DNA sequence: CTGGCCTATA
DNA sequence: TTTTTATAGGCCAG
């Protein structure tokens, strides 16, 4: 699998994220080491590739450096997956406190292979109230051999208690481009077909995440036959759009007939809820109305649809859009009586698209 | 505003009319 | 009793330790590195035994009477460490505190963890009794004014320069959560030995997170300030708050502008401020609404406010953020 | 719970079919609050926890009605809402449910009484809808409510329905004015507020409920010519709004009646602000507030925990915006 | 050992189920042609035949004389399904016991054959109170049961069983039952009975039913008491608050002669009466309905009308087509929220008050 | 027995559409490339649970691993069975809790007994706890060798986005009315069933996307037209009368003749036709009509046998008076509920019409 | 197998 | 100084 085979090794095979990396590399680098470190951030943008290198360069035989070598008994014995002193517990299947307790029984003895007990405990959000307590005990006082190593996806859930015991590193959601590069590079390297726009094409879907993206390449790969082609790539990800409802806001305004009569029929396939797609809508327009009374309305949230948004704020009239809502809001209130209830929602948007509603 | 115009709105039923028949018509 | 800010503290610590040493405050960052500011000083003068409660209303007379037992000479010394309930300082509590203020060794060092105290749980005989041995640590955190300063200070104790720039922005990005804002500056210097922290260094390193309560919400209407207010409610909705609070403590307001702003044709606006008991502060913040705001947006925001509630109670409705990102809007025109 | 002498027929008829064994085991009886529905389920139920009855009556001496003039008959269910609560949840229908299916614990019958089916959940409705369908044998059930139709369908046709049909108003004037000293006209309004049901008229005038009513009076008479009704939330604005709203869209009537010359009002005792309010506001306006006045009412009743004073708040600045000139007013939906 | 006509009367063969005729076909087909199914749903208003109905199912696929369409009744099965002693349909009240971990028993002991029936024979009855997750609980099993299981869904609201568990049914909506058949049966079920009825109570009954055999064996059995032993055309019709026909016409004329002191005044006579509010708006809406018909051709106007004939007439040529249609709406409306409002003499009231102030167009 | 049941697909070859799926894991099995991790969505009936457990059935082909199965090696026939040692099919809307997961986490280490691989294929997966969500984390993200997890969901809308990084994603669309026709009629053919062409249009239409609906309507169909599906009785069962009539009644109307559409409401109450059944096939006629207005090639193909009428509808009347009628028939279905009388109010709704009809209103006084 | 606690959905 | 409710599913320590 594309995900597990390009797991970075050292730290120069890492994507961005580089605010991290450095700050690392540099602490390692100038014998500044906390006792441990927290890395948080989003599905597959390095969280615990990062900790297993953290582990690398803690333990590498040439020393505790920011470029471990990966060649040593120690960097290749961790790449593998069995290195005596490298503790990496699944804090999500084993949560309980009995499992964390025992966990720690054995962190006082010293490390058998290498400088460093280190603990990587991922997707630790999970561990319960007790269990945090007990870690808790073990970082208010932690043995010199040992480092910690925390991540998740939602650090959140740490309590402050914890939060206020680690060096806390968010990893930021990878850039269109830092993933593009990066799949072009891999593709390259299996001896794969690509096109330039097909990859532009998946970089972008991936939605910031870097799994998300080899996850979707490999599946490209097969929609392929073994080119990944724009051709294939377009088509799968056609599959897979979430799209509809802002889509249709668009061919909406644009007043395109068929683009609309097409994207309800492609929602159709989809197999979509219809009283959600008018609902989606409606809060699409009730957001832009809003991008239209400061900048300052648009999500850290939206990115992945927000370009489209902004220029839908700039581009349609603000009387023009409270008046598309009223349209739809309305067909939603129908929605019930309507014959069909994809019925009805066609029938609101050609009310919404060519007609108006003299009062 | 008809008279009929006035009693469609009391009976709710919604009058609507067109606005951009050139997205109509024309397929 | 010795009144000290956590910077401070670290200096008062050292010149000679104290019977009690009580940490009250809000803020989470204050109050672990005080706390461990003392229990590191504690070790350091042959402090072993370190014990640690949480005192709940649920500690019953027989878990109290474990801990005044806990004290006996001699032992080489322990410190002794009290969590607080969210109330304070309760009649069932405020008593059994008052058993302790009299067992005071060289050997036993007492630590208390909790929120502010009301004045009169403050005054209560046994707390007044400690006084002169206790030293007393203000943990509050810092409100969007009092903060840059802090920032500033805790930035050259790591001896880092900051620009007034970069403070800029490390403040919008952590206001209300010191302990993010401290963990950047150290992610910050291991970024760059240099110490000198450009705001486009800085602005490159940094995460959005910033905790709110719903005052911060409503305190932003009243003085129109949207982006704010825009940026409170995106945050607040990220740590999940209950938007039936919001709706709520915007009402407690909302509804006194209504009622202030007729009653203002009568009576001038200072003996209503004084009719309604409107806090001090508030005071200057509500009039700057009143006069932005026509009696009429009011009776918008009123009638908007409760299309939410309904909305929200009966219709189940998603909408509910949306509604108030709008609601919020409004309130500045 | 009182026994009101309007009640002695509607009984004795019901338990005539219970006394031949061929009574219905779920009975519905829908009554107006005050009417004393309580009292004939009671009545009822007494008759059928006795073991040695003496005609249409309950003895006192078996042990069945020792057990059940002590509270604690082990055979005798009782389906009201928590104390602290409004509603009637499934949970506890479910423990009623299931105690049933046990052979009675005294040998007796079972009864189930459930004092408002107005109150039951959805979820608790239908929890009901098995067991009363077809109970186990000897037992019975009673529910009572205002208004059937705000029943849960199924549960509806399960039922045996009695209407306890409240007296004639002259009855009802002449019950009152021997339990309260008040004017013929106040009697008459009380009772006419009060949909036709004596005490729940004697209601208004036991409780500080009348003075009350006599302070929205107070406060309406200025608000309509000052047009200032911001001024009733502090008259609205309490735990009982809804049933003060109720007055307050009476008073609206009675003044469109009489922009009618209608023959009866309902506030027979203030006729004076029946008409100040017939003068200063257009029927237009009279009605439109009317309509709002009730429906804020429905929502203050079945909204789950919504805000009074935000609702009433609404309410009241809205009704002011009614009263400016060509402002669009409402018109009821579906 | 007395019980409700509603209850002593339950269906207890195919034969004698009233209407459904199209359910029963599909049903006695089916097992006639072999093609059983594991999943049936069965869906419909109150008291209209829908558990009735699966438990004859019941009772065929399991009858001692065989699988078949036209169950006994008088095998140790048969009779055991008649009075739920039946070891063998496993009857569940899906309203009370909605919990997953109380379905997940369920499941658990499907895999286990059957006692002494030849189906194991599941009927979860009001179905659409199984929470989210008993719901989707069921769709692994309901989709592939073992042979020997089978399925029966019974609920009044099937609006709200996912998707994915009607995927997996084969569904029967049952059709509200025809006012005739409600009646007919009514009749049939008195004589048995040996009660005395006149005809034009039983009428008035089955109307009042409004589709629903329960509700019609429920209001009889109403009927029975205050009659003192008598379904009589005077009882029934005292007892539904039935009108006498001047009184609502009265009323739907001082309406459109925007007469409010009549309006009003009328209703005060009426609430004396004590008449079934809701039963005069019907009416109205019911006179109101031929007027507007009347209009469209003369010749719609009934034999039945010959008293009022002539009134109707009038109001036929006098009024606008368009001008009644707001009348009658108003009216529906008001017939819609009259339990909402204060008192439904009220809801009344506001409802001719709305629609009195009509009249003069401009 | 059981249509729905019987013919869940035993090979690639039998499933119906879906080409973006099967030949993707087609591709990808002859290519060797084969993840650990794979997520099947789409409503109900389009065939996920099926296509899973073909691709758990190619994995362990003893011919080797083919997107072909062969279907008659122990492994093949045994998983047909659905008593292979090897393809542990986990209902996960009973399998919820975390406890139960971790038990299917400790049993995943060891080997398979006689397959290529222990393949955990989880249906219904989108009831897991949050908490048995994250407890599938790591392990869906890395593996032993021999395991492969097929999941599988109506939404995948539900479960965390940690989960759908995971795994590759194949969305099944819901299926075209041909599609459903043309696997309907194979069928009947097969199972030896008389059958009339459009009940079959008629059932693919009623299945709304999903091919287990309309094989459960089929089923029943059977059974209500004893042995043959035939139109009357598909239309029976499905509350549709037969197109004519419902047009017929648009037409009157829109034509302003009163007297004719009264008829036609009462010729339809000999038939008993259910009321709101009729005020929607109107609506149901209208809305394709507006529809026909704004693209052309959007009248559906269906209703051949009334093309050319609607059509001219289309043509003839104005948007804006459709729009008049579609509203008036609409809060007409609103009111039928309250309505004196069902028929009453279907009838007086289209009074109402008549009355208020843009071209040749009712007379008045 | 209880009582403390968190969550989602309508 | 921070709040709707009724009903369900659910994790967890001892
Ligand atoms: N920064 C990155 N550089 C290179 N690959 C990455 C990066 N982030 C994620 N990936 C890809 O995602 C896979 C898993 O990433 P991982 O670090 O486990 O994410 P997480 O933070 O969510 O645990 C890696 O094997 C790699 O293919
Ligand atoms: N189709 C019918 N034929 C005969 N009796 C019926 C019919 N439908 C309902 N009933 C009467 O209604 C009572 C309950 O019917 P039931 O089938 O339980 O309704 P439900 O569908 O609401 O569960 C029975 O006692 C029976 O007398
Ligand atoms: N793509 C398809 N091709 C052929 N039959 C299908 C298809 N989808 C569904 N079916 C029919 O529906 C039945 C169940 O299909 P299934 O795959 O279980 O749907 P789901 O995706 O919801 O689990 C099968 O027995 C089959 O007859
Ligand atoms: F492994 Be990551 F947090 F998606
Ligand atoms: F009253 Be039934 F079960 F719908
Ligand atoms: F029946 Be499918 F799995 F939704
Ligand atoms: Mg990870
Ligand atoms: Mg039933
Ligand atoms: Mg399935
Ligand atoms: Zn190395
Ligand atoms: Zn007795
Ligand atoms: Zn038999
Ligand atoms: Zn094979």
């Amino acid at each position: 699998v594309l995900a597990r085979k390009w797991r970075p090794q050292t730290f120069a095979d890492v994507v961005g994220q580089e605010h991290v990396l450095t700050a690392l590399a540099n602490g390692l680098s100038l014998g500044r080491i906390h006792h441990a470190y927290l890395f948080s951030g989003t599905r597959g943008v390095g969280k615990t590739s990062i900790a297993r290198l953290l582990a690398k360069g803690l333990n590498c035989e040439t020393g505790i450096t920011a470029t471990p070598c990966g060649v040593c008994d120690n960097c290749r014995e961790i790449e593998q997956g069995r290195f005596v002193d490298l503790i990496e517990i699944d804090a999500a299947s084993r949560t309980k406190v009995e499992d964390t307790r025992d966990l720690l029984d054995n962190v006082q003895y010293a490390p058998a292979r290498g400088r460093f007990k280190v603990y990587l405990i991922d997707e630790v959000h999970m561990l319960s109230r007790h269990s945090f307590n007990a870690l808790l005990k073990t970082l208010e006082e932690p043995p010199e051999h040992v480092k910690f190593l925390l991540a998740t996806t939602d650090p959140q859930k740490l309590p402050v208690t914890i939060l206020s015991r680690c060096l806390q590193f968010h990893l930021k959601a990878l850039d269109v481009e830092q993933i593009r590069h990066q799949l072009e590079h891999i593709l390259n390297e299996e001896h794969i077909a690509h096109e330039p726009r097909a990859l532009q094409l998946l970089a972008r879907a991936a939605e910031g995440s870097l799994r998300d993206a080899l996850s979707l390449t490999d599946q490209a790969i097969a929609s392929g036959d073994g080119q990944v082609s724009t051709q294939a790539v377009s088509a799968m990800l056609g599959t897979l759009d979430d799209d509809q409802a802002l889509s249709l806001v668009e061919a909406m305004v644009e007043a395109n007939g068929e683009r609309v009569m097409a994207l309800i029929n492609e929602a159709a396939a989809r197999g979509i809820e219809w009283e959600a797609l008018l609902v989606e809508m409606l809060g699409l327009l009730h957001r832009i109305a809003m991008v239209q009374l400061s900048p300052a309305a648009l999500g850290n949230d939206m990115a992945a649809i927000e370009l489209r948004m902004r220029e839908l704020a700039r581009t349609i009239p603000p009387t023009d859009i409270q008046l598309y809502y009223q349209t739809l809001l309305i067909g939603r209130k129908e929605l019930p009586y309507a014959p069909d209830r994809r019925m009805g929602v066609e029938m609101t948007l050609l009310r919404a698209l060519a007609f108006h509603p003299r009062m | 505003t008809s008279r009929r115009d006035w009693q469609l709105q009391q009976l709710g039923i919604t009058q609507w009319s067109l606005r951009r028949p050139g997205a109509l018509q024309g397929e | 009793m010795i009144r000290l800010y956590p910077e401070q503290l670290r200096a008062q610590l050292n010149e000679g330790l104290r019977a009690a040493y009580l940490l009250l405050g809000n803020d989470p960052l204050l109050l672990q590195e005080s706390q461990d500011a003392v229990r590191q000083v504690a070790a350091a003068q042959g402090f072993e035994e370190h014990h640690t409660f949480s005192i709940d209303p649920n500690t019953d007379w027989n878990a109290i009477f474990s801990l005044c037992q806990a004290m006996s000479l001699f032992a080489s010394r322990q410190t002794l460490l009290l969590l607080l309930p969210e109330n304070g300082p309760n009649a069932a509590i405020n008593e059994q505190l008052l058993t302790l203020t009299g067992l005071l060794h060289d050997d036993l060092l007492l630590i208390v963890r909790g929120n502010k105290l009301s004045k009169a749980q403050e005054n209560a005989a046994w707390f007044t009794a400690l006084a002169n041995r206790s030293v007393q640590v203000t943990c509050q955190t810092p409100e969007q004014a009092q903060l840059p300063r802090w920032v500033a200070a805790r930035a050259k104790q790591l001896n880092l320069e900051l620009d007034d720039a970069a403070n800029q922005v490390l403040c919008y990005c952590y206001e209300g959560n010191l302990l993010a804002l401290a963990q950047a500056l150290e992610r910050l210097s291991l970024l760059w030995p240099d110490g000198k922290l450009t705001l486009p260094r800085v602005e490159q390193a940094v995460n959005d997170a910033a905790h709110f309560t719903p005052f911060h919400w409503v305190d932003a209407l009243l003085m129109g300030k949207s982006k704010r207010a825009l940026h409170i409610l995106q945050q607040l909705r990220l740590e999940g708050s209950e938007p039936v609070i919001l709706l709520r403590t915007l009402q407690r307001e909302l509804l006194l502008l209504v009622n202030l702003k007729r009653q203002s044709a009568h009576t001038p606006l200072r003996a209503l401020f004084d009719k309604h008991r409107v806090w001090q502060n508030r005071r200057g913040m509500m009039g700057e609404a009143l006069n932005r705001l026509s009696q009429t947006q009011l009776r918008q925001a009123v009638q908007l406010l409760t299309r939410t509630e309904l909305t929200l109670k009966q219709d189940y409705g998603q909408s509910v953020w949306a509604e108030l990102e709008g609601l919020s809007l409004l309130l500045c025109h | 719970m009182r026994w009101y002498p309007w009640l002695r027929p509607d009984f004795e008829k019901l338990v005539a079919s219970y006394q031949a064994g061929r009574g219905h085991h779920a009975l519905l009886i829908q009554a107006l609050p005050g009417m004393g529905d309580d009292a004939l389920i009671y009545a009822l139920s007494r008759y059928l926890l006795c073991q040695q009855p003496q005609g249409h009556k309950s003895c006192g001496h078996c042990r069945g009605c020792q057990l059940m003039q002590a509270g604690t008959h082990p055979d005798y269910y009782t389906l009201a809402p928590e104390k602290g609560k409004n509603t009637l949840g499934v949970d506890a229908v479910r423990e009623v449910t299931e105690k049933l299916n046990e052979h009675a614990r005294l040998g007796g019958a079972k009864v189930v009484w459930v004092t408002d089916a107005a109150l039951l959940t959805d979820a608790a409705a239908n929890a009901l809808l098995k067991t009363l369908e077809e109970p186990p044998a000897e037992t019975w059930f009673f529910l009572a409510t205002r208004e059937p139709e705000r029943l849960l369908a199924t549960l509806r046709s399960r039922c045996r329905l009695h209407y306890l049909a409240p007296p004639p108003e002259q009855y009802a004037v002449t019950w009152l004015s021997r339990e309260v000293t008040m004017s013929q006209d106040a009697l008459l309004a009380a009772l006419r507020l009060s949909a036709g049901s004596p005490g729940a008229a004697l209601a208004l005038f036991q409780g500080d409920n009348w003075q009350a009513r006599e302070t929205l009076c107070q406060a309406l008479a200025y608000s309509v010519p000052s047009g200032d009704w911001y001024s009733l939330l502090a008259a609205l604005n309490h735990e009982q709004a809804p049933a003060r709203l109720h007055w307050l869209a009476t008073l609206l009537m009675d003044a469109l009646k009489r922009h009618h010359g209608a023959a009866q009002v309902t506030n027979v005792d203030v006729p004076g602000l029946v008409a100040e309010l017939a003068n200063h506001l257009s029927p237009s306006r009279l009605q439109a507030i009317l309509g709002d006045v009730c429906h804020i009412r429905e929502q203050l009743m079945s909204v789950t925990g919504i805000n009074r004073e935000l609702l009433i708040t609404d309410l009241l600045l809205r009704i002011e915006h009614y009263l400016q000139p060509g402002v669009v007013l409402p018109v009821p939906h579906l």
